[PDB]
């Protein structure tokens, strides 16, 4: 009319409407998950493979939204993902509940400043009262079952069928390096895929693990310096065709002898300079393997960009795809390279650990390539959850037993200070009842009776609804002796990010114009 | 082609009312922010007046011309582009109503000029002086930060601004805003500010871990070719023979060896110990084999330096930039007191302080890696501009809507002359000055007429400058809280409003012609 | 069916503004006349307010209801239906503007009531008395005629009106406008008026030229069958035999002969000369053979008399109406002093005067045989009503637009209380009272604001009641020229305006329902 060009429907009335409906429609395609349930969704983008996923991370990473209100939450989601391990749908659910509860306050007739102040006061009160429900704590991290229970509890959120063997494997792989005390890295654990048997035959192995065959000889010496290259066996001599049938044998024999002499001089110069082995990334030839066998030089076969990228980012060499024989400028720190036979396949093992910065690589195997993705996701999630950078994790009874207690505390605190700040406190307290409802609605029964039962027993804070049929209607179980706990700092960071996102959304809310060309 | 009516004034009044209604919810600290996105999906948050008026797509040519005229008069004072379109729109509406009633624009213009003169006289007679100290500047910077940024991080920036102003200003001549560099970084936190009393160098050295406690250091700026590249070159033209280029490379290597030997002997002559250090700034690369031999004796050489860095170094210290490494007079070597190396991110920074004549303060700010850092920079720039404007004069009048009420009371009651034709314009000019308190009370969340009549009764009973409270809506005095303003800003705003309202009512007809 | 908006007030304000703009050019003596024609091409000329509002076709129901309410309040005082829609429209426009600005109708109604009370108190305190004589009534009637008829024949009309008022009013009780009969005739000239001190008889006699200088005359009113028709009758039913009807006719003739002999002997007994005349009034016909024998002795008998004529004759003189011509007491015979016969047109008129208790004055007027005679009659009726209204009281305040200025000055300056909410309505009520002088100056042929500010400056300098001049546009005093007004008329107008403006803003929603 005066500013926009019939593109967006912004003005002095869309605030208490579209800015909330967009977030509601964005969050409605997410409440179907959140909990140990089988709600797989297929993802079709550019790979054209038709794969089903369960986590919301890969779902949000593929969906393209064209709205600022929906894009204001993916930033906080990525920030929470970069900060701690898990935690993604909680912030979205909290923001959606806060917006749905503030819509009524805005429709009644209240300013946004009072609502923002009340939300900030409620968030401060929740952050102050949070360090008070600490039950269990971490004792010694040098044991096995102490961390295995936490790993099983973290894996049970994703996979419900098999969760003991994977947790035990992750615990054995993490305890063989370094604990949380001192220094522990994350990018030192690799996951390899082996197409063979099922998942009931996995094992662990310390060091580098790569599925690369060997057509030469077993070189178990320490002077075998590595030498990575791009495509050394490509084509240094390009041969063309003269006639149609065949040419003279003299010229072909001369060219073959010249190429053989050139490659012999090349391998002699690359072996006499201080490099017994060579990493190739091209094709093979009969004379090539003949020279490799007669010169006692290990020759690989399988080539991959990820392998050379990892070798470059770990050692620190540089590939030299040149025709003329260069000089030795790829000296690294590896020396102990051994060969092993696993699953009738030749694998390499690197030994260079000096009791500092050790690496590990778990051996994974499955049926198809569409099943190891969930296993790798569970493994990396458990690895990220194991890292907490503190000796005492101060675990709290998660699953919804603390949300009701926090809501009751906020409700009891809000019924004291007078003024027009009680409505926002009551809304922030009532917004905490969105976790048990989504967990009860995604099972098979209703959620009102579950909430009434949880509010009718006692204010102990250790009661939550189970997963079996004998725990849906009563929902009276003690999760303290079962082993279901959550991260203390994770919930705090999630609540902080949700409050920040809600404040940012409620602040910037007027007219959305455009920019001139 | 032929048009003899009054539709031009009608469409002008309509466009003015539309422009006033579009921008009217950005007044006061409790305003609403705005967002702009169109080019490749770039989210940009803003709330200022000139920044919004400069980056918008207005479909009306009259509104675009009005915005251009308003922005063209913003380079005079600090920030006066806001709170201006409302009074102009009110005056234009009053003029249109008086024209529809039956009058001439000449009498309206004369009355507007008389009212402007009376308001100028009242502002000149009502001014008061105040001793400039530290609390006044602190309060001014706090009010500026509250009007710009939210009421959260507005406490850690005002102190740094006041400290930088006190460290820069120490003479009698007016200060200049060209010796303060505002840099930005990338961190994980939000509230992170620093006030460095020295210079900042982005680049450092390729071989760290040698020394960092260099007290009295000597810095020499040059631009010779120490080690640009190991590739063979000639004169910008490829040849065929390799003997000539290899001989040129050998000669260049011999020249580099001679230069490093000369600088080594110079460092050995001008020093000879470990306390007297030397630092060299060069824009070309540095070979590690020569860097090791240089550091073995106790002289650091930096590579990849920007032009602004060496410019600030030669302007703050005072050194001659030559193109030779010969043994010359040490008069061009600048002195450095303290050198520190900060390791963060993917590049180590260098901080030099305790030098001669500390006339270079750096306000380092950090953000959570987004677009709010530019907003914080604009806010601190507006705060520095307001502080500079509040330090040039010595008279500061209170604000918070306590000057327009007295002006209207003086223009309505104590009339300068007795004339109905002049009063017809005086009343219209006085009734258009009460839009600021009404808009403030509407945006604060209260009524519009109740607070107005309350302030009127409080001013009629007492007689002091009564302000507007944005908390309870009760009339209070703005002379005891801490709300202040400027002096020439109000005069410039009144002059701009009068100039805009004068050259608008004289529009006769608008024809459709022109080719260029 | 379902409606929750504010369009009802909008359409009400629109209808009020339309009704105010339709009727606004009929104020002051220099107003433009209108015309109405629809029924069989009947040209009607009028200029009054109630007469126009009662005979019009309005397409708006709200305007029709407003006109009906305004006409239903004209039976209290004389003429107060005019100069009322303008103030109501101005008040409604001010209320709509204040509602669009943001206010509640309750505060507006309270302020309007307070302003009405203040204006009533000011009018009660500003009133003044004056001795009623002849010049004051003459000036009042002259102004009333000038406000209706042109300034040509506004002399012989007011002189005759004052003469009739002085001849009728002579007691202490309030006079009644039921003893003055206004008749009309048909002549060739235009200005022709007469004031008869006696009664008027339209019919006379069939055989004229006998006598007309009859001093003392005795009049007797009856209703017997003297000579209705010569046709044979019976009892309202035709028969077949002629002997019965001829015998009935013979008996009727014998009865008529007996009656005429009885009245002849009665005239001979009660008189016997030629000075004392005997006039007889009968509604039936008179035979010429008997009329000649009657006139031979000196008794005149009239035929074809109306009921109102004999009613006025028996009410002014005092006679008993019997149905017999017997010899009874002469107490029922009325006395007449002078009888005259005027011969003009196709029927001779009779004028009887010099009777007992002259309480019957006739205002005869002649026109050029058109429709302006009704307009002259309405004008003289309005003048008589104004004279009667100016004779019941003893206090007359000046007019010519000199009461509204003082009222506005007292309502604006000397405020009864200090309250912004009440002032918001007081200012709106005071700004609507200046709609009379502005419209008067616009209709006179001058400016609107120049004369207004001139009158304002004159009233601020001097302080007396300054009127509006309809000749040169200069401010003059209306207390020395001759312009006067009433007392209760202004109070009734203010009450009606307040009642109309009060029960309008309380309209919520207008739904479409009903069946009756
Ligand atoms: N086996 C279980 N028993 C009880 N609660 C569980 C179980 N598994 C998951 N949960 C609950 O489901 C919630 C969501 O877990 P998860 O999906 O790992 O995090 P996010 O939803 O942030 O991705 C957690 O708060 C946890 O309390
Ligand atoms: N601390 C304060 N308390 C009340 N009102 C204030 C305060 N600071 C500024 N204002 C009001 O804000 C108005 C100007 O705000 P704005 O248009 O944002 O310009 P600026 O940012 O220069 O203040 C002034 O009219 C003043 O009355
Ligand atoms: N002689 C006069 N000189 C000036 N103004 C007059 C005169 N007589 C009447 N008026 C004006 O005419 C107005 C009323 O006229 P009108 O509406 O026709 O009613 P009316 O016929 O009762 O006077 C009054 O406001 C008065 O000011």
């Amino acid at each position: 009319m005066l500013k926009e060009g019939a593109k967006h429907f912004s003005g002095l009335e869309e605030a208490v409407y579209r800015n909330i409906q967009a977030c509601k429609e964005l969050a409605q395609t997410t409440r179907t998950a959140y909990g140990p349930n089988g709600m797989n969704k297929m993802v079709i983008n550019h790979l054209e493979k038709l794969f089903v996923t369960n986590d919301a991370a890969t779902i949000l990473r593929e969906l393209e939204v064209q709205h600022p209100a929906a894009k204001m939450i993916v930033m906080a989601s990525h920030m929470q993902e970069q900060e701690v391990g898990d935690g993604t749908n909680f912030v979205l659910v909290f923001a959606g509940a806060l917006l749905e509860l503030a819509e009524e306050l805005l429709r009644i007739g209240l300013s946004v400043s009072e609502v923002i102040e009340g939300y900030e006061i409620a968030c401060r009160k929740a952050h102050e009262i949070l360090p008070n429900l600490v039950c269990c704590s971490a004792k010694n991290l040098r044991d096995i079952d102490e961390v295995s229970s936490l790993l099983r509890t973290s894996i049970m959120s994703k996979q419900y069928g098999n969760e003991v063997f994977l947790a035990k494997l992750i615990a054995q792989a993490c305890v063989s390096i370094f604990p949380d005390s001192g220094h522990f890295n994350v990018d030192n654990i690799r996951v390899c895929k082996i197409l063979g048997s099922g998942i009931s035959s996995s094992s662990v192995l310390h060091g580098m693990v790569f599925k690369k065959e060997t057509e030469g000889d077993v070189t178990s010496v320490k002077d075998a310096k590595i030498a990575v290259y791009s495509c050394p066996f490509d084509g240094m001599i390009t041969e063309t065709k003269g006639t149609v049938l065949i040419k003279t044998a003299e010229e072909l024999m001369n060219f073959s002898k010249g190429e053989e002499n050139l490659m012999d001089a090349q391998v002699k110069a690359i072996a006499d300079t201080g490099a017994n082995v060579v990493v190739t990334g091209g094709k093979v030839a009969d004379m090539a393997l003949h020279y490799a066998n007669k010169y006692n030089i290990m020759l690989v076969r399988l080539n991959s960009k990820w392998d050379l990228r990892r070798l470059c980012k770990t050692v620190g060499a540089t590939a030299l795809p040149r025709l003329t024989p260069p000089v030795l400028e790829e000296m690294g720190h590896c020396d102990s390279v051994y060969l092993s036979e696993v699953g009738d396949t030749q694998v390499v093992v690197f030994k260079h650990e000096k009791e500092d910065g050790a690496i590990s690589t778990i051996v994974l195997r499955g049926s198809t390539d569409n099943l190891m993705d969930d296993i790798e996701r569970a493994v990396d999630d458990g690895v990220n959850t194991f890292k907490v950078l503190t000796r005492d994790k101060r675990l709290v009874p998660g699953g919804g037993a603390t949300e009701i207690e926090l809501a009751k505390q906020i409700t009891s605190y809000g019924e004291t200070c007078p003024g027009l700040e009680q409505y926002a406190i009551k809304k922030f307290a009532e917004a905490f009842e969105a976790i048990p409802r989504a967990l009860a609605e995604n099972s098979g029964v209703k959620a009102n009776e579950v909430i009434s039962k949880l509010y009718a027993v006692h204010q102990e804070g250790n009661k939550n609804v189970g997963l079996d049929i004998e725990a849906e209607v009563p929902a009276v179980k003690d999760m303290l002796e079962a082993g279901i706990l959550d991260t203390y700092l994770g919930k705090y960071w999630a609540i902080k990010l949700a409050t920040n996102a809600a404040v940012t959304v409620l602040r910037v809310d007027q007219i959305i114009m455009a920019k001139p060309a | 082609e032929v048009a003899r009516a009054q539709a031009a004034l009608a469409v002008n009044i309509s466009a003015a009312r539309g422009l006033q209604d579009v921008l009217r919810t950005n007044l006061g600290p409790k305003g609403t922010m705005k967002m702009l996105v169109s080019g490749a999906g770039d989210i940009k948050l803003t709330k200022d007046g000139n920044v919004l008026l400069h980056e918008m797509q207005i479909q009306h040519p009259t509104a675009s011309l009005i915005a251009k005229v308003a922005t063209a008069q913003d380079d005079i004072t600090g920030d006066g582009t806001t709170s201006n379109v409302l009074i102009i729109g009110e005056l234009l509406k009053q003029a249109d109503l008086y024209i529809s009633e039956g009058l001439h624009p000449r009498i309206i213009t004369e009355g507007f000029e008389a009212a402007k003169e009376k308001a100028l006289q009242f502002l000149e007679e009502v001014k008061v002086s105040r001793e400039m100290d530290r609390e006044t500047l602190i309060d001014v910077a706090r009010t500026s930060l509250r009007t710009k940024v939210h009421a959260e991080l507005a406490d850690v920036l005002t102190e740094a601004v006041v400290d930088s102003i006190l460290a820069i200003k120490k003479q009698d001549e007016p200060i200049d805003l060209f010796m303060i560099e505002i840099m930005e970084m990338k961190h994980k936190s939000e509230t992170d500010t620093s006030l460095i009393r020295g210079l900042v160098l982005d680049h450092g050295a390729r071989h760290p871990d040698m020394k960092k406690r260099v007290e009295d250091a000597y810095i020499l700026t040059c631009n010779v070719s120490l080690e640009y590249e190991k590739t063979e070159v000639n004169s910008g033209f490829f040849y065929k023979s390799a003997e000539e280029r290899e001989k040129l490379v050998k000669a260049e290597r011999k020249f580099i060896e001679d230069r490093v030997k000369k600088i080594i002997e110079l460092k050995r002559k001008v020093c000879g110990d470990s306390d007297k250090g030397f630092v060299v700034i060069n824009q070309k690369g540095i070979d590690p084999f020569s860097l090791d031999a240089l550091s073995k004796e106790g002289i650091v050489a930096l590579r990849r330096a920007k032009r602004r860095n060496m410019e600030r170094l030669t302007l703050a210290c005072g050194g001659v930039a030559l193109n030779s490494f010969d043994d010359l007079s040490p008069d061009c070597l600048g002195h450095a007191g303290l050198v520190y190396e900060y390791t963060l991110g993917e590049e180590k920074f260098t901080f030099i302080e305790k030098c001669n004549n500390p006339r270079s303060v750096t306000l380092l700010i950090k953000g959570p890696n987004k677009h709010t850092l530019t907003q914080i920079k604009d806010a601190v720039r507006d705060g520095l501009r307001a502080v500079k404007n509040a330090i040039d004069d010595g008279c500061v009048v209170p604000g918070a809507g306590a000057v327009e009420v007295a002006m209207a009371e003086a223009l309505i009651k104590h009339k300068p002359s007795v004339k109905g034709r002049a009063q017809l314009g005086v009343q219209a000019f006085a009734d258009a000055l009460l839009i600021i308190p009404k808009v403030l009370a509407q945006n604060s969340g209260f009524d519009l007429q109740e607070t107005l009549v309350k302030i009127q009764a409080e001013h009629s009973e007492s007689g002091q400058l009564v302000g507007v409270d944005l908390n309870t809506g009760e009339p209070m005095v703005a002379a005891e809280v801490g709300v202040w303003d400027n002096y020439c800003v109000k005069k410039q705003l009144l002059h701009s409003c009068t100039v805009i309202a004068t050259n608008i009512l004289l529009v006769d007809e608008i024809m459709r012609a022109g080719m260029s």
